[PDB]
């Protein structure tokens, strides 16, 4: 109804008439917003007992200093992360609004620290 | 504001007849595409398991 | 009512969209000032004689017809194409402004379709008249003791001329079939007849002044009409404006953006307006809607209990009850009460946060 | 009342490249650090338009108006004084007159009895260094006039300025739906006697709603001497411009989707 | 008149409008929302039999939405008006060598008034921005005219 | 049965727009969702086999 006929009543009696369109439109913008936190859901839970790396970095001569997470960044981001996440470039007026994921930015990289961690020692 | 009521709605049944039909564009191409992402996300999902 | 039904699932349900509705309206337009003086013609002087009405030009001012109208020094006003209070709108693209002096029982013959010897000789109107006319009486000020014999009628004339047909033929007319030659002899009249108006002559004898407003209609660019007003500026509280014909509702807030002298709006690159600029005091703004959003119904099983929340998608809280509490990223969240232990997700919610069903 | 100024020679349009001049602004909207395309009468980039010669040299011929005109001048001491608008000229339909004096410019609206030879008379140049109006050498009767216009009161030397031309007066003129617009910018320059090479703006200056129909357009008694003028004509056609605002809504580079491929590509 | 227009209710009976579209005595027989040879065959929950008198040039308003005087003051049809509308030249029934005083207009009131709605009120309307008291008086004009 | 041939001809042509759009409609989300059992049905045969 905002889209169509924003702050006009007449506008919005004559849309009336064309029946459920309204209803159908609201529904299938809103399967596709349930399902994106599914597919976040399904790729990056995998492991369910949150892993924590050991301080030591004792590793065979190795170092995963690139890929293990870095405490002093106010987020707990690594070195390669930070590197897309300056790479990439990205509320109005008619009704458009952006509803924010269920997995906040943060949280996801919690987890690949989990199955990193785990298959770094395990 | 400009015309009266007995035909101000004759034009204004053009914009509704029009401007469902650029909404109902735009949901269309919003299905074929999160259809599309589904098949990375499923193909991501046996590349990490 | 919904979902249909007396049973509802667990879960998060988003029905019943929200909006705040504006508390008012505004409305802003520059000044107006240019007045031509009709004080000048009004008040003029002396007036010009029925046989030779004078045609003066109106260009290029505001038609402010109130004090016009409500002065009640006029004697008779009638509009014969629109009705007198709405001039003041319909902008004209020019207008014709005659004034002249008559007889107090000559002003039927002004009215148009009529019969008279000022509606036949000098001025006859056409059948489908549109101007207004106005007359006043003005024996006090015209009237002479011995006679004012300035003003000047058509007694005799060749034929009925057309209308707003203006003639100074002075000649000695000819009433009978022999020819007229020289300045005086049979059948020999002189063409005009001067008015004697004295104060011991009663209504319709009077001088009356006559002044009549016609005009015509879209054949170039509008020039001279009515006046306009706007009101005081408010900021703060999302409201209808109108500045120059930009209706919209939104909220006025002071902005840091720079027009230049002749600019005027703002755009961005989704095309819609954004900053307007105060045609009266010059001053850039900014234009956003007062918040709007859908209202989510957040709840267990019918069985289990009764009990509800709500939260708006993406609307602040401090605007709240225009329709215990806590702020998210995803909206405002009421009726529920927030913990700090941290559990597996119930039903989502949005930026983390997950309500559940839990201790009474 | 007029005077024929029949001592002139014919000189045929030499011909010259406006390479980026005659871009200004189609609307009164401010916005910030974007590209907007708009689809209006623009004069082209690099076309070929006439260059006039005068000295001697002063032909007053009449062109026709359509879509549109372009003016640009490159003068010292304002030698330019206007143009007018019209169909018939000749006092029997209403035509615009522009006349920019030493006290005001007048805009007058009239069914002008407009003369073969339209020009205004300055004090000859004797002695005296001294120059104004003298001659209305224009038109000859204005009966029945429906608008007028002046500006607020301003004095512009009209001293004989010599050298290469030092001010750039670009003018860009247009009817649309009987609206009647002017646009004006002023700008220094140094060269001899072509265009420079550079990006511009033109600002607007005033709207008038005459509603007059237009169809050509025209810009002791015997022999005088004039500065050396440079000014052009060119002619509008509807084009798309790709117009780079700022974020201060100043323009700041144009291209003509119409000039070549690599246009039509960006 | 117009301004007091009579209405009469019908209803529990058999109607024939066969004879009212082949009466040849009907200047005017335009209807709206039904076409007049399928009528009989139709049924009605009620009938409404609105009736008054116009000038013969004055009905060009009486259809559904138009705007002027009539439309706009004294006579209404909604929008959605179904129905038909009747009308025929009765001079010699309804003219007079002295004037037909005796009907009355709307020529003046407040605002714009809902469909089918009676008034015969006679308060004089106060056109102009000064007060008006009394009956009389510059710019106060009585709504009805003749 | 309200209306002769000629009128009729008007009313009808606009329900078949109202009616033919809702049938268009109708067929575009069957075949979004008949590809995706597509994709399901594919899966239980990998799993299968
Ligand atoms: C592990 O290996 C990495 C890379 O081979 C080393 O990273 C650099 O180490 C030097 C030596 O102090 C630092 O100056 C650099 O700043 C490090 N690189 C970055 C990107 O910071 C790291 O030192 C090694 N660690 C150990 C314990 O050997
Ligand atoms: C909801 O609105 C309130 C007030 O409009 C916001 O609180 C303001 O936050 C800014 C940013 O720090 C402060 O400068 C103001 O002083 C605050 N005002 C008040 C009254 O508290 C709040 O941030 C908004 N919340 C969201 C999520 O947008
Ligand atoms: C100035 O020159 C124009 C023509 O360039 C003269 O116009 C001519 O006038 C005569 C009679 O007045 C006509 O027979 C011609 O046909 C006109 N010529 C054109 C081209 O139309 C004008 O009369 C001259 N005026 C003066 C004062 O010399
Ligand atoms: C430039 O042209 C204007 C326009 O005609 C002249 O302004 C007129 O000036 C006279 C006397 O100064 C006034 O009586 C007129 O009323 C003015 N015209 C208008 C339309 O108001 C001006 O004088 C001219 N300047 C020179 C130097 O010739
Ligand atoms: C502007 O005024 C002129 C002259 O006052 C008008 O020309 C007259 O037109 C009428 C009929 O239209 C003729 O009978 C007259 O003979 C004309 N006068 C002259 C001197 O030729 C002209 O029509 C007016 N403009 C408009 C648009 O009406
Ligand atoms: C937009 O305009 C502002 C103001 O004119 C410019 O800021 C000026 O910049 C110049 C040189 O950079 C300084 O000399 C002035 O003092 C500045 N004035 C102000 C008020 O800041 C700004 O540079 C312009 N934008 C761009 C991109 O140049
Ligand atoms: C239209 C108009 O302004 N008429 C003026 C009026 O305003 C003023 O009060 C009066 C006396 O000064 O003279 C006249
Ligand atoms: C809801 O609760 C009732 C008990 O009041 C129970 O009988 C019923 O099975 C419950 N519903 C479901 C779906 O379990
Ligand atoms: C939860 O933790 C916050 C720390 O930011 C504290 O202020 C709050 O009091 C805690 N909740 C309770 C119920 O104590
Ligand atoms: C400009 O002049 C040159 C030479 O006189 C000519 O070749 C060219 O075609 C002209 N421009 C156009 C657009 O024709
Ligand atoms: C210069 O002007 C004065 C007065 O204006 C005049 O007397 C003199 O003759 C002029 N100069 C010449 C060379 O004519
Ligand atoms: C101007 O002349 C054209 C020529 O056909 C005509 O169509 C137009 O109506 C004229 N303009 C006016 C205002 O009469």
């Amino acid at each position: 109804t905002m889209y169509i006929c924003g702050d006009s009543t007449e506008c919005s009696n004559l849309l009336l008439q064309y029946g459920s369109f309204c209803t159908q439109l609201n529904r299938a913008l809103t399967g596709i917003a349930v399902e994106q936190d599914k597919n976040t859901q399904e790729v990056f839970a995998q492991v369910k007992q949150i892993y924590k790396t050991p301080p030591i970095k004792d590793f065979g001569g190795f170092n995963f200093s690139q890929i293990l997470p870095d405490p002093s960044k106010p987020s707990k981001r690594s070195f390669i992360e930070d590197l897309l996440f300056n790479k990439v470039t990205l509320q109005k007026f008619n009704g458009l609004t952006v509803l924010p994921p269920l997995l906040t930015d943060e949280m996801i990289a919690q987890y690949t620290s989990a199955l990193l961690a785990g298959t770094i020692t395990s | 504001s400009r015309l009266d009521k007995v035909e101000a709605e004759v034009q204004i049944d053009r914009l509704i007849t029009g401007r469902l039909q650029s909404l109902q564009t735009y949901v269309t191409q919003q299905l074929i595409r999160a259809a599309e992402i589904r098949a990375s996300a499923n193909l991501a999902a046996t590349k990490m398991s | 009512c919904t979902l249909k039904s007396f049973t509802v699932e667990k879960g998060i349900y988003q029905t019943s969209n929200f909006r705040v509705q504006p508390t008012e309206s505004i409305v802003r337009f520059p000044n107006i000032t240019n007045l031509c003086p009709f004080g000048e013609v009004f008040n003029a002087t002396r007036f010009a004689s029925v046989y030779a009405w004078n045609r003066k030009r109106i260009s290029n001012c505001v038609a402010d017809y109130s004090v016009l109208y409500n002065s009640a020094s006029f004697s008779t006003f009638k509009c014969y194409g629109v009705s007198p209070t709405k001039l003041n709108d319909l902008c004209f693209t020019n207008v014709y402004a005659d004034s002249f002096v008559i007889r107090g029982d000559e002003v039927r013959q002004i009215a148009p379709g009529q019969t008279g010897k000022i509606a036949d000789y000098n001025y006859k109107l056409p059948d489908d008249f549109t101007g207004c006319v106005i007359a006043w009486n003005s024996n006090n000020l015209d009237s002479k003791v011995g006679g004012n014999y300035n003003y000047l009628y058509r007694l005799f004339r060749k034929s009925n001329l057309k209308p707003f047909e203006r003639d100074i033929s002075t000649e000695i007319y000819q009433a009978g079939n022999t020819p007229c030659n020289g300045v005086k002899g049979f059948n020999c009249y002189f063409p005009l007849q001067s008015y004697g108006f004295q104060p011991t002559y009663g209504v319709g004898y009077q001088p009356y002044r006559v002044v009549v407003l016609s005009f015509e209609l879209l054949h170039a660019p509008a020039t001279v009409c009515g006046p306009k007003k706007s009101t005081n500026l408010v900021k703060n509280k999302c409201v209808n404006f109108n500045f120059n014909g930009l209706t919209g509702t939104g909220v006025l807030t002071e902005s840091n953006k720079k027009f230049l002298p002749f600019q005027q709006f703002g755009r961005d690159i989704a095309d819609t307006t954004d900053a307007v600029r105060d045609p009266q005091t010059l001053e850039i703004l900014d234009i956003t809607p007062c918040s709007f959003g859908g209202v989510s119904v957040i709840t267990p099983g019918t069985n289990t209990s009764n009990q509800v929340a709500v939260l708006y998608q993406g609307v602040n809280c401090t605007e709240v009850p225009v329709a215990n509490v806590f702020q998210t990223r995803a909206g405002c969240l009421i009726g529920a009460e927030h913990v700090n232990n941290s559990y597996e997700c119930d039903i989502p919610i949005g930026a983390g946060i997950c309500a559940s069903y839990q201790t009474s | 009342q007029c005077v024929n100024l029949t001592t002139r020679t014919q000189l045929p349009s030499a011909y010259t490249n406006s390479f980026t001049r005659g871009v200004y602004y189609p609307d009164k909207v401010f916005r910030s650090s974007v590209l907007h395309s708009t689809q209006d009468l623009f004069l082209p980039f690099f076309s070929n338009v006439t260059w006039f010669h005068a000295i001697k040299r002063f032909d007053n011929p009449v062109l026709p108006f359509n879509d549109g005109v372009y003016f640009a001048s490159t003068e010292k001491s304002n030698i330019i004084r206007g143009w007018i608008f019209g169909t018939t000229l000749d006092s029997k339909t209403q035509s615009l007159l522009i006349v920019n004096n030493a006290t005001n410019a007048v805009i007058k609206v009239c069914e002008f009895q407009f003369c073969n030879d339209p020009f205004l008379g300055v004090y000859y140049h004797k002695n005296n260094k001294s120059w104004m109006e003298s001659e209305f050498r224009v038109y000859s009767s204005a009966n029945n006039c429906t608008f007028e216009y002046v500006s607020q009161p301003f004095l512009m030397d009209l001293e004989g300025k010599q050298g290469n031309f030092k001010n750039l007066r670009e003018f860009v003129f247009k009817n649309i739906d009987g609206y009647f617009k002017i646009y004006s910018k002023h700008t220094p320059i140094n060269l001899v006697r072509d265009l420079p090479q550079g990006f511009s703006a033109l600002e607007p200056l005033v709207d008038l709603p005459i509603g007059i129909n237009i169809t050509r357009f025209q810009t002791s008694s015997s022999g005088w001497t004039a500065g050396a003028a440079a000014y052009y004509v060119g002619y509008l056609q509807p084009r798309t411009f790709l117009l780079k605002y700022n974020e201060n809504g100043t323009i700041t580079d144009a291209v003509d989707c119409a000039l070549d491929p690599l246009s039509e590509t960006k």
